[PDB]
RNA sequence: AGGAUAGUGGCCUACCAUGGUUUCAACGGGUAACGGGGAAUAAGGGUUCGAUUCCGGAGAGGGAGCCUGAGAAACGGCUACC
RNA sequence: GAAACUGCGAAUGGCUCAUUAAAUCAGUUAUCGUUUAUUUGAUAGUUCCUUUACUACAUGGUAUAACUGUGGUAAUUCUAGA
């Protein structure tokens, strides 16, 4: 049912004063194996993890109440809302779509969230870990009766709650539905019903005023994520869902997205977000609802918490229920397309070193990469890559039927054969499932990790990388970034890294180029200067600032205007403690 | 610091983002209520004289009236007194509130005015608010226009139209504390009722005297027989 | 309910000459060292060192059952399954 | 516990409202009124349970709120108003009139009365004192004070009240040779005229009573309340006539003779 | 169907509510159950007041079968019936239509949200608009 | 004799007196003790249980104080300290 | 007819039994030692105390929420001015 385990350290958990009863009255200590290791000494009582059966006998008769008792995460054929078949991912609790407030749903990547959202929508129905008969709603209702969803699901059965979801991926929505006409224009008009004024408010407060005359396919994923959310938003419906809305978007444009999501919530409506967030989930949701488990094996959803409190528990780890641990050169080229002026400045693209890009969505960072690789251009002059070019795509919704192993044969596993892909991930979160299994059915951070391999895979040094933070969280992001840095610094390469995330940029960065200008008009890429001044340039134009969380070193965006915000505006610094 | 000025006669008001410490060196070490000249601040407020009513310091705490000390202190606050509103009846609460001594730590001085100077301001001097609820009670109506007490109230009443678009109309205020036939009927009925009560008590006590008399006759005269 | 300590080989009284195969158990609640008999034929190989077992008394209320010195308790469940169910091949013991 | 009790459960209420154990947790607490809590009977109880006119509380409220029914010929719109002993419940439903008078078993039967009897009621005088400005006054069992009474009317006597007016139309003195009803307790809803009274200093004047069959008994004076003269009761008595048959006569009359 | 035979036992006239109240007893061999709608159709043969003016409700079948007991009402006019009959029965009869609004706990949540806002609350929205 | 209470009253003040309880078991200690209405068992007498659907009491983490109301020492009221 | 002001309600209920042994408690009195909102029934024609001018008694004054608009704070059914 669970794995009970002991924990030790406390305020004057005094082993020297106590005459150590823990050691004196533990059953495992008195049958060979030393579980609790202690003496009359200056340090703390040490107690093992693996050995401890549970019991809790030491807890009761330890003289001070130092040693508490915890329960660790393990599957026990309990609940089980759905599986696929066997040696596959399962899920246990889908829950309270509590209304009148937006519901945050957080976890490390490939944990079930998306699947749960689909289940809530009523598209990918659950099966209780069994191979069900034709529409067996009855049985599932009986299984989750005595609880809120009985009502919800029965309503869904008679479509008195109409379904809508923002999909996980972005590249699939333009390709699947080949519309008669593009733009925002008519395709939005056919989607919307609600009213004339609300749509005007949405598109206006979304600060676009760009893609009103332009086809979707041309639009970059960021301006495209935006459209996706808009299409989800205006659709007249009872239920509302946003499966990872705030990925590869600007820091300024994330907040107002959140506040447009907020628009829908109040009058007896249900809203369900998913997000891998910094501290922008402060505004997204009211009710954060963490999910734990093992990636691609089992996932359990904890009952909802307050946003503040929930984010704070996600960091340390332990909670009221369980305990999930957690913690050379290039010239000034002038490039154009149709409704754009993408200019570039001269720069020093040094050997054995990184290069950091930032900017607003539509600042031209992305097409640059395409042109460097091979697509169109130039009308006057360029510098060909010396080293073999290596490219990373943003619009990732691929199709290689069969399996991922087969697709891995197109790269090679036998180069700098000592870890590389294992150092990225192998022991804690595991890669076995990701190395097997289809790519069609794989989720965000794992699909993204597919592309992180397709980079240090074909023989190549000069590297183009834009938005790896797409569909990843603080667990998967930081270690991955560290690994990337270790790769390109140790064995002599050059890489043009482009991030929207603050931690994934600043923990790596050294030379920082800055994009500048208004979308669907202009674009200027400023030369690589210091990390401080460049970052200020990036953020002075966007008009937003951060606060380092003093205990843990973590970014927290400010509230547009505030007491500290104004000091930062007047001083200039948007990053403390280098 | 930010400033919030409001001219009471016209009913206009505006904020002013005032940076630079030398521009606001006069306001420090002063109390709420005291008059302050605007010539020392700058040229836009030259000639004006400002009275202060309240204010808010950092972290959005108000300045309590004349309570001294330029620091946030914890005070009991009851109903019918400033810087608090009670939910439950007779609920007293302790809240941290700052004094009326103006210092560096302030955020918004809630400035009012006294005298209008030589220069005219942009927003405040020009515009004037229409004062919303006009006199409801009869005496206040009579004092607004100045009608002594023999001009009638129905003809002289404050008005406001309501143009919908298709079908226009004009709803008016109800008056209270005003004479009608109905009140005169009520007072009359009250007095009459009282009179009827009195007469009924008078008539009732009379029969008691007769019954008592009869008792004295039948009983006390019967004692002479034995 | 209790854990265990070790398996025993209790030398039985006269005339009933045998070995009884009991277990020393440390409980959860007080955590007192107790001895406890294991019922049925075989069935000492089910339980191991460290294992959650729910004990019952014999019947006699305190003191020995019959021929076993010191032992005043039997068992009921081991890993929350019942020894009776295991002896009779009905149910299966979990690995953990 | 920190003030008055507004709720009231079933079971706690008296046995003589004929409240079934089931079909509810709570009972109607009688509102603060003329009569006491335990002795009296709510109007809701008189309507849905006894007369069978209304089924729910809804219906009762809908009947009461349209005036029609009235205790003492007065509106009386509240649901749980305590209608007690010897009260006239005037209804407009086909000119029906009702008097609350006790039965054999100490309950309130649906006893109809004439239109002439609806004019008046009775009342046991509980105290007689001087009010303000030396005016004497009486007080009945239902709190109906009457100003300027006759000096003959002393404590324990009965008064005939006119309803339409707060006046004393008649009074009857307390002794043997009068028809004497008895409320309260064991001998509740009986008639036996009084044989003789007993004084007892320090409260509790046990009166001796003798019914028509000469089965004498004793009751406490506080629960005793007279009615009229011998063979001339001022109110129309119900079936039974305040006699109380033994279980033998019950098994003779009520489950043998009455059958078809 | 066979026999049917409606029997309105324990008849009480109710002047104070303008109705009659009675016990509908039915003898229905060779058919499953009694059906209220059919009894509404056929109760007007004895009383004569259309259908909606009358009303009925309240039944249960006897053990075994062939018979059904029930408790019911007959109001005189339609308006009286509308105003005195409980709201839910009208829906069954098809006169009124119940506004199918939000869940009970949902309404309670709404109430709490309304408690949490002082005054009308348009001021807060306007303040937010000036802010951004 | 005052004060204080809606009030009697060592309830509390100042003065005066030397009393009150008790082995027909006070005073202390324990209670895995809220008290009753009852429950289990029953030849009769009893023995054991009664947190628990009714009455009464007490407390809303521990204590102490208080506003407001007819009514609280209230806790889905407040105040401080732990 | 939302909002707010006023008036009532929120001391009933529901929950648990930790303390508590002549204390709670049961039956049983008493308040001629008392408070009692609310129902219920009765209930102040004598206040301009110069009822000789005295101010209106065809019935008079003080404010103030919701409100319009200007904001403060990271934040709570925080609230500041005008
Ligand atoms: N149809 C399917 N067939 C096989 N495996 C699946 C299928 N759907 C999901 N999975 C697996 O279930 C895991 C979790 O699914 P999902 O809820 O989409 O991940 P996630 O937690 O939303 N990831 P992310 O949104 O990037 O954080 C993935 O690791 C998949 O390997
Ligand atoms: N043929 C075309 N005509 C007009 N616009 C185009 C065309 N092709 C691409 N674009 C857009 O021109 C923009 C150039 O900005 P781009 O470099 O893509 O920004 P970005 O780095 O993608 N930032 P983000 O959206 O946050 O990822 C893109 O947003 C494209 O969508
Ligand atoms: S834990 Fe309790 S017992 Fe083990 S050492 Fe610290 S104090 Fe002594
Ligand atoms: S918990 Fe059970 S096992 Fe882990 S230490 Fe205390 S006793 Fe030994
Ligand atoms: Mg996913």
């Amino acid at each position: 049912k669970n794995s009970r385990i002991a924990i030790v350290s406390a305020d004057k958990c005094k082993p020297k004063k106590c005459r150590q009863e823990c050691k004196r009255s533990c059953p495992v200590v008195k049958t060979g194996k030393l579980c609790i290791e202690v003496t009359p000494t200056s340090k703390i009582a040490f107690i093992s993890e693996i050995l401890c059966i549970g019991c809790g006998i030491c807890v009761k008769k330890c003289p001070f109440d130092a040693i508490q008792i915890i329960n660790l995460p393990t599957n026990l054929e309990a609940h089980v809302t759905h599986r696929y078949s066997a040696n596959s991912f399962k899920l246990h609790r889908l829950p309270t779509p509590r209304p009148g407030q937006v519901l945050g749903l957080v976890g490390t990547n490939g944990i079930g969230k998306s699947t749960a959202l689909k289940i809530l929508a009523g598209k990918q129905k659950p099966n209780l870990g069994r191979f069900d008969d034709p529409p067996e709603w009855q049985e599932i209702i009986k299984y989750f009766r005595g609880s809120e969803l009985q009502n919800y699901f029965t309503k869904m059965l008679e479509d008195d709650i109409k379904a809508i979801i923002k999909p996980q991926y972005v590249d699939n929505i333009p390709r699947a539905i080949k519309g008669p006409v593009q733009k925002v224009g008519e395709l939005l008009k056919l989607r919307m019903e609600k009213s004339p004024e609300d749509v005007k408010r949405y598109i206006k407060i979304l600060q676009l005023e760009n893609v009103l005359k332009r086809d979707i396919e041309k639009l970059s994923g960021g301006e495209l994520q935006r459209f996706a959310i808009g299409m989800s938003c205006v659709q007249e419906a009872d239920v509302y869902m946003f499966d990872e809305p705030s990925s590869y978007l600007d820091v300024k444009q994330r907040l107002n997205a959140a506040q447009i999501i907020r628009s829908l919530l109040a009058p007896t409506k249900y809203v369900i977000c998913v997000e891998h967030d910094l501290s922008v989930l402060d505004y997204l949701s009211d009710f954060v609802c963490i999910i734990y488990g093992v990636p691609s094996v089992y996932g359990v959803v904890t009952l909802p918490a307050s946003v503040r409190e929930g984010i704070n528990i996600f960091l340390d780890g332990h909670i009221p229920a369980e305990n999930l641990r957690f913690r050379f050169s290039y010239p000034s080229l002038k490039k154009t397309q149709g409704d754009f002026v993408l200019n570039v400045e001269e720069g020093e693209f040094s050997d054995s070193e990184i290069l950091v890009m930032m900017g607003e969505n539509g600042t031209g960072k992305t097409t640059l990469i395409k042109l460097l690789a091979g697509a169109l251009k130039p009308d006057e002059g360029q510098d060909i890559p010396k080293l073999n070019v290596s490219m990373k795509p943003q619009k990732i919704a691929p199709k290689f039927p069969g399996t991922v192993r087969q697709l891995f044969f197109k790269k090679i596993r036998g180069q700098f054969l000592n870890p590389q892909f294992q150092t990225d991930v192998v022991k804690p979160l595991r890669i076995d499932d990701i190395i097997d299994q289809e790519v069609q059915h794989l989720s965000g951070g794992e699909l993204q990790r597919v592309a992180i391999v397709l980079a240090l895979g074909i023989p190549a040094d000069i590297y183009l990388i834009d938005e790896p933070s797409a569909y990843l969280d603080s667990e998967q992001r930081i270690i991955c970034s560290k690994v990337i840095r270790r790769f390109i610094l140790h064995n002599k390469k050059t890489a043009f890294i482009v991030e929207h995330d603050f931690i994934m940029a600043t923990y790596l960065a050294d030379k920082v180029i800055v994009f500048e200008g208004i979308p669907s008009k202009n674009a200027h890429a400023r030369a690589p200067e210091s990390l401080l001044t460049g970052c200020n340039r990036f953020l002075k134009n966007l008009n937003v600032t951060f606060r380092r969380d003093p205990n843990s070193f973590r970014p927290r965006i400010n509230k547009l205007d505030s007491q500290m915000d104004k000091e930062q505006k007047s001083s200039g610094n948007y990053f403390f403690l280098d | 610091m930010k400033l919030n000025i409001s001219y009471p006669v016209n009913g206009s008001q505006k904020t002013f983002e005032i940076d630079d410490e030398h521009r606001i060196r006069v306001f420090f070490d002063k109390r709420i209520g005291q008059e302050v000249d605007g010539e020392a601040v700058g040229d836009e407020f030259k000639g004006y004289v400002f009275k202060i009513s309240g204010g808010n310091d950092k972290q959005g705490f108000p300045m309590k009236q004349g309570v001294l000390l330029p620091t946030r202190i914890k005070l009991l606050l009851t109903k019918n007194v400033s810087c608090y509103r009670p939910r439950r009846d007779g609920e007293r609460k302790r809240k941290s509130v700052r004094g009326a001594i103006v210092g560096p730590d302030l955020a918004v001085l809630a400035l009012v005015i006294v005298k209008k100077g030589e220069q005219e301001l942009e927003g405040l001097t020009d515009t004037t608010v229409p004062k919303r609820l006009g006199p409801k009670r009869a005496n206040n109506i009579r004092k607004f226009f100045g009608l002594s007490k023999e001009d009638d109230v129905r003809d002289f009443v404050i008005r406001r139209e309501v143009t919908k678009g298709e079908k226009t109309y004009t709803k008016a205020p109800k008056i209270q504390r005003l004479v009608t036939p109905q009140r005169l009927q009520r007072k009359r009925h009250q007095r009459a009722l009282k009179v009827r009560n009195a007469q009924a008590q008078r008539e009732a006590a009379a029969e008691y005297a007769q019954l008592l008399a009869k008792r004295l006759s039948e009983r006390k005269a019967e004692k002479a027989e034995i | 309910k209790g854990i265990v300590l070790e398996k025993l080989g209790i030398e039985s009284k006269q005339p009933n000459s045998a070995i009884r195969k009991c277990v020393r158990v440390q409980l959860i609640k007080n955590g007192k060292k107790v001895t406890a008999f294991v019922p049925n034929d075989g069935c000492l190989n089910f339980v191991d060192e460290n294992d959650e077992v729910l004990l019952a008394g014999f019947g006699r209320k305190g003191k020995a059952k019959g021929d076993i010195p010191g032992v005043r308790f039997k068992v009921v469940k081991v890993s929350g399954v019942s020894l009776l169910a295991l002896w009779k091949e009905k149910k299966e013991k979990p690995r953990s | 516990a920190r003030g008055p009790k507004k709720h009231l459960k079933r079971l706690a209420a008296p046995h003589h409202w004929l409240l079934d154990k089931l079909s509810g947790c709570y009972a109607p607490r009688p509102s603060a009124g003329p009569h006491k809590l335990r002795e009296s009977l709510p109007l809701i109880v008189f309507l849905r349970n006894r007369l069978k006119y209304a089924l729910n509380g809804r219906e009762v409220k809908a009947i009461l709120m349209q005036r029609h029914v009235k205790v003492d010929g007065k509106v009386r719109t509240d649901t749980t108003y305590p209608a007690g002993f010897m009260d006239v419940i005037t209804l407009d439903a086909t000119n029906e009139n009702f008097r609350l008078v006790y039965d054999v078993k100490g309950r309130f039967a649906v006893h109809r009365i004439t239109d002439e009897e609806a004019s008046y009621k009775l009342g046991k005088v509980k105290k007689v004192q001087l009010g303000k400005k030396g005016v004497p006054y009486v007080v009945t069992h239902d709190g109906r004070t009457i100003r300027y009474p006759d000096p003959n009317i002393k404590v324990n006597d009965t008064v005939k009240i006119d309803l339409a007016s707060g006046k004393i139309t008649d009074f009857i003195k307390f002794d043997a040779g009068k028809l004497v009803y008895v409320t309260g307790g064991r001998n509740l809803g009986r008639i036996g005229t009084i044989v003789h009274k007993e004084r007892h200093d320090g409260g509790f004047d046990l009166v001796h009573i003798k019914d028509s069959l000469d089965n004498t008994f004793v009751t406490r004076l506080n629960n005793v309340f007279v009615i009229g003269e011998q063979g001339k009761p001022y109110i129309s008595l119900p079936k039974g006539k305040g006699i109380k048959l033994s279980i033998a006569e019950e098994r003779d009359r009520r489950r043998a003779q009455q059958g078809l | 169907s066979d026999a049917v035979t409606i029997r309105t036992r324990k008849v009480i006239s109710n002047p104070l509510l303008a109705r009659k109240q009675f016990v509908v007893d039915v003898l229905h061999p060779n058919r499953a159950n009694v059906s209220k709608d059919e009894l509404r159709e056929k109760l007007a043969e004895v009383y004569k007041a259309e259908k909606d003016a009358v009303s009925v409700f309240g039944f249960r079948t006897q053990f075994g079968g062939g018979k059904s007991v029930g408790f019911g009402l007959v109001y005189n006019s339609v308006a009286e019936a509308k105003k005195f009959e409980p709201t839910y029965r009208l829906v069954r009869y098809g006169l009124a239509e119940k506004v199918e609004k939000a869940s009970r706990q949902q309404r309670k949540q709404k109430k709490n949200r309304d408690k949490k806002i002082f005054g009308t609350g348009k001021r807060l929205a306007k303040k937010v608009a000036r802010r951004n």
